[PDB]
């Protein structure tokens, strides 16, 4: 059984640590016309594997503690799914997306390896002898004689035709893509039970059940079913999708709904949703989504109160000169009873040649817009270190006329201070804007002056883990807790303004779940007196997991020692240990050994396969970056 | 197996240290990593130090090598300098020890010509049976794809403010095309030779 | 009712460095970089849901869901593009009329996170990678 | 429905060196006992790198030289000779000479370690 490309056994996933999580976001708007305080607080507890989350809001005009959501989500590896208890929401690929409060058991696509996502036809067949089968080069390997099931084809959307060459029957596998399609032998399920929750107070709160199933039959077929039951609404949805290869892809689903109005009157309805994605022509990609709802068809949203005759969406995209992207979009909605029709046509031409990025958009009342983006890097030499090089000019004209010319970029060493000054004019209102955002290691502070409005906001996160309280940037689902005691002010890589504090603990706000992510400490901006045993770690967190990446740091001064035994350099591979600071190393060459974290005076022990070497260093060596000494061993 | 993060390392003058990654993705192999730096002629020199000089790696893991300057401002500030970084991965029978050599460009702060425009300023001189590359740029030039009509020539490396000689067949074409490698290790689009 | 946060209009996101090992053939991805669109002074009574539409140049006709890379005199990357994902992990198209996952608006400061990454449409060649997309905020 | 603004994505892409994967486990080519000799083949695979970077790779051999002949690796009165696929002798301690992603070499009698150097232009 060949493992999918990018597969990690579930035993290597870290559930997390027992920690309390807090995410505070405060905003103050002082508008002086010729004061609003908003505060969003997310509390949470990661006990065991569960994830208890709560959301609270506080406001003050110039006290109302209002809850929003309280939910306990958990990951079930045996079911390859996630369980949500409390207030949640349903995606509703076939039904309507609805918020609720109850038990939702849902399969997850992220838990699968990146190879088995989206739609990509699987290659069957038998190759005679030792054949180096080649797919045009997404996949390139051999296979023992017998039937082979290649299923590592990556999700490539529309694309073109995959040529399969066996080594020699040559057969091509053209394919299309529809979001409602699934791979062969793939099952997606979603069960939701509980009461219905909506923002509108007028709407009632009935208990409902929803079942959604997506199955991928062989040969590019997909069968998807759904059942929505309630006290007054009973609906069954059945749909089939087919991949026709060169011809395209098709998806048609019919939903029969017996719905009860706010009045006792009972109605029956059927709705047909037809989706067609044209394949590549000539260049041009077309999406046609049509929905025909006969008289008497209602959704669960309308049933829980105290029609649409037809909808047509047509999107055509064409690329010309490899630079210009013609985007045409047409929406047309009819109504039952009322003969008024809602139409919306949007055509855009975007082109980015050299560094200039210019976009001309038109929409239907009509609205036309021209946007020009010019990074400053075009003119001044990139060799120059002037901060002004990290800037760009945006010029926008919208037809009432709206002109907006602004400069924006970064001007700090670590690209933390993001500044944006944009003058504008509406036709005669002259309302310029200016904003300064700071993303440091203790929180994000954004302050803005609009010509008068003054915004000032602070967003941050508090992590009460085992080793004390750590403050950092606002937390986004999975967070990586980096623990490197003794290494103050160590900037992490590939992130802006994420620095270790005096405690030595920092937080990476984002790390992709169920994937291999690299956590590295940039030793370039790290103190000379501190040396890391390993500056890089890898962790694969789960959804809402606080994973700890551990890095040990030696706090003493670095030191290179030349050791000679019997007036002869120590042999290769000799182990040098120092109990003075619990340090270890291996002799490199010519009897030279490197040791991180060594005291001023001590004695090292040498094992070739048992010798002692005393050594002392003057205090001048401490002030030096790298000290070298020679010490003959006994 | 062992792998280096980058193919060439740019060391700006004034910066205390530089970072380079060394990766291994074979979970069932023990690797003793040794590192050092040699001069342009391949002779071990103390002008640069690599930390750690030697260490051990087990399983799928990567480490960070730190390059420290020790020239103590004993190099010119008008042209770049060349060094070779060597990384060895130690695992009857023969044992195979793999040593990889990469380029190290010590680059001063003040420079008139930005690195990108140096490629287009290269000049050529056609002798009786050899071609000489005059390079008045302050950057090392790694010239490849040196095609002469229907005859392709050998690749060359020209130090700044200098000339390098390559062989030239008599049947080589009049027009000469060449490509340059940037700091990221990618070939610049083909450019014609500006004969003087 | 609500107004898009000032400063969020002009936002720059750094994707760091990605080695060519992670981008081998078409379909390969890279690490993800978090970013968000801020909303302030929102009145839920007028509008209760929010959606975002992205408009930007496509790298090629068959990969409209992937941005295009601006040419640079220092040498831009080839056969690589920038991909944008919503909070649900699904790729977002750049046709200019595809609204993302509608999120419930709340009183006070509202944050709608998104992710960005590198998508390999072919052989990966090193160099600079500069792209830009125009985003539209829609209120319902 | 109001315009949002522009959002720029900036980054850099860097190449990487070709990883070396010898055919034998732990890069340990077993040769055999001794009573040239029977050939012993070993394969090297340059993986996870673009063809342009792999093409511009200078491969060379150097190591401990035998006293009798400096061009043969030291091991009685014998040595290990390395030949390419073409069969021509490749002397040890020689300047690089460019030789696709799969290299093949033969060892013959006539233990040791051989520094296998790959310079990246």
């Amino acid at each position: 059984s060949n493992r999918a490309r990018g597969y990690i056994p579930p035993e290597l996933w870290d559930p997390g640590i027992n920690a309390g999580l807090l995410n505070y976001n405060f905003s103050g708007n002082s508008v002086q016309n010729r004061h609003y305080a908003y505060l969003n607080l997310q509390s949470g507890l990661n006990i065991g594997a569960w994830r208890l989350r709560d959301n609270t809001t506080w406001s003050y005009n110039s006290n109302k503690w209002q809850h929003i959501n309280t939910w306990l989500e958990r990951d079930i590896i045996p079911l390859r799914s996630r369980l949500t208890l409390g207030d949640g929401y349903t995606q509703g690929d076939i039904f309507d997306g609805i918020n609720f409060r109850g038990a939702q058991l849902a399969s997850d696509d992220n838990m699968l390896p990146d190879s088995q996502r989206g739609f990509a036809p699987v290659i069957h067949g038998i190759a005679r002898g030792t054949a180096q089968v080649t797919i045009k080069d997404i996949y390139n390997s051999t296979v023992p004689p017998g039937p082979f099931t290649i299923n590592d084809i990556y999700a490539a959307g529309n694309s073109g035709d995959l040529q399969v060459t066996i080594k020699t029957q040559i057969f091509t596998v053209p394919y299309s893509s529809v979001p409602l399609l699934q791979r062969e032998g793939h099952t997606r399920y979603s069960i939701t039970a509980g009461e219905y929750r909506s923002g509108n107070a007028q709407q009632e709160k009935p208990r409902f059940f929803q079942s959604t199933l997506l199955h991928g039959l062989p040969a590019g077929w997909t069968i998807y079913g759904g059942t929505q039951l309630a006290d007054r609404y009973r609906a069954f949805n059945f749909g089939i999708g087919k991949n026709m290869g060169a011809l395209g892809a098709l998806s048609v689903d019919m939903t029969q709904a017996n719905s009860t109005l706010p009045d006792d009157s009972q109605h029956d309805g059927q709705s047909v949703r037809f989706l067609y994605n044209k394949s590549l022509n000539e260049t041009n990609i077309q999406l046609v989504g049509y929905r025909y709802s006969t008289s008497g068809y209602f959704n669960f949203a309308d049933t829980t109160y105290s029609n649409k005759r037809g909808k047509l969406q047509l999107t055509v995209t064409q690329q010309l000169g490899r630079t210009s992207t013609l985007y045409l979009s047409g929406s047309h909605q009819t109504y039952w009873g009322t003969s008024n029709v809602d139409e919306q046509f949007q055509a855009g031409l975007n082109t980015a040649f050299e560094d200039i990025n210019w976009t001309l958009s038109y929409s239907l009342d009509q609205m036309l817009a021209l946007n020009v983006n010019i990074p400053f890097s075009h003119w001044l030499r990139s060799d120059s270190k002037s901060q002004w090089r990290h800037a760009s000019a945006s010029y926008s004209m919208s037809h009432r006329m709206t002109n907006l010319a602004g400069v924006y970029g970064t001007l700090l060493e670590d690209n933390n201070l993001s500044y944006s000054v944009q003058t504008g004019y509406a036709g005669s209102g002259s309302t310029g804007y200016a904003t300064l955002n700071y993303r440091g290691g203790y929180g994000n502070a954004n302050i803005g002056y609009s010509h008068k409005q003054l915004y000032y906001g602070v967003s941050g996160g508090v992590l009460a883990h085992a080793n004390g309280v750590t403050l950092g940037q606002p937390l986004n689902d999975t967070v990586v807790l980096v623990k490197a005691p003794g290494a103050k002010d160590a900037k992490v890589e590939n992130q802006t303004g994420v620095r270790t504090d005096w405690r030595g603990y920092a937080v990476l706000p984002y790390a992709t779940e169920y994937r291999e992510n690299r956590v590295a400490l940039d030793t370039n901006t790290l103190a000379d007196n501190v040396d890391l045993d390993n500056a890089v770690a890898n962790v694969v967190p789960t959804r809402g997991a606080i994973v700890r990446a551990e890095f040990k740091a030696r706090v003493g001064i670095k030191l290179l020692m030349t050791l000679t035994h019997n007036n002869k350099p120590l042999p290769f591979g000799a182990m040098v240990t120092s109990e003075s600071s619990q340090s270890s190393g291996i002799v490199a060459d010519n009897g030279q050994v490197y040791l991180s974290g060594m005291p001023l005076a001590g004695k090292v022990q040498v094992k070739w396969g048992h010798c002692v070497a005393n050594y002392q260093l003057p205090p001048e060596s401490q002030q030096q970056l790298l000290t070298q000494l020679s010490a003959e061993c006994r | 197996g062992v792998a280096l993060g980058a193919t060439r390392v740019i060391y700006p003058a004034g910066q205390k240290q530089e970072q380079l990654a060394v990766t291994n993705n074979d979970e069932n192999s023990t690797y003793l990593i040794q590192s050092w730096v040699e001069n342009a002629d391949g002779v071990k020199d103390g002008r640069f130090i690599v930390t750690p000089p030697l260490f051990a790696m087990k399983g799928k893991k990567e480490n960070t090598l730190r390059i420290l300057d020790a020239t103590n401002n004993q190099l010119p500030q008008d042209r770049e300098s060349l060094f070779w970084m060597n990384v060895k991965a130690i695992p009857n029978t023969l044992q195979l020890a793999i040593i990889s050599r990469i380029k190290l460009y010590y680059r001063p702060a003040k420079l008139a010509l930005p690195p990108d425009q140096a490629a287009e300023k290269l000049r050529f001189r056609r002798s009786a049976n050899s071609l000489t590359l005059i390079n008045p740029t302050p950057y090392y030039l790694t010239v490849t794809e040196l095609n002469a009509g229907t005859r392709v020539l050998e690749n060359a490396l020209v130090p700044p403010m200098g000339e390098s000689t390559v062989k030239l067949p008599s049947d080589a074409g009049s027009n000469i095309t060449y490509r340059t490698i940037n700091d990221y290790g990618a070939l610049t689009p083909k450019m014609t030779g500006v004969m003087e | 009712a609500c107004a898009v946060d000032a400063g969020s209009v002009d936002q720059t996101v750094q994707l760091g460095q990605v080695r060519t090992a992670s981008l081998a053939q078409e379909g390969a991805t890279s690490s993800a970089v978090g970013f968000n669109i801020q909303l302030n002074d929102c009145d839920t009574n007028v509008a209760s849901k929010a959606a975002v539409a992205f408009l930007g140049t496509a790298i090629d006709a068959g990969h409209t869901n992937v941005l295009a890379l601006q040419s640079s005199a220092a040498g831009s990357a080839t056969n690589v593009g920038v991909q944008i994902l919503d909070r649900t992990g699904a790729a977002l198209t750049l046709d200019g009329a595809t609204f993302s996952s509608e999120t419930t608006l709340n009183n006070g400061t509202n944050t709608i996170p998104f992710q960005a990454r590198y998508f390999a449409t072919g052989a990966a060649t090193p160099g600079a990678a500069n792209a830009d997309a125009t985003f539209k905020v829609q209120y319902q | 429905t109001l315009p949002g603004g522009n959002m720029q994505f900036q980054g850099v892409i860097i190449a990487e060196t070709c990883r070396i994967e010898a055919g034998d486990k732990q890069m340990t080519v077993n040769m055999g006992q001794i009573s040239d000799s029977a050939p012993v083949p070993f394969v090297i695979h340059l993986r996870e790198c673009s063809t342009v970077v792999s093409e511009r790779v200078g491969v060379a051999f150097h190591g401990v030289a035998d006293g009798k002949n400096p061009d043969v690796l030291s091991v009685t009165n014998i040595g290990v000779a390395l030949f390419d696929d073409e069969g021509n002798l490749v002397p040890i301690n020689r300047p690089p000479a460019n030789w696709s992603t799969s290299l093949h070499f033969i060892a013959k009698y006539r233990n040791a370690q051989a520094w296998f150097s790959l310079t990246y232009q």
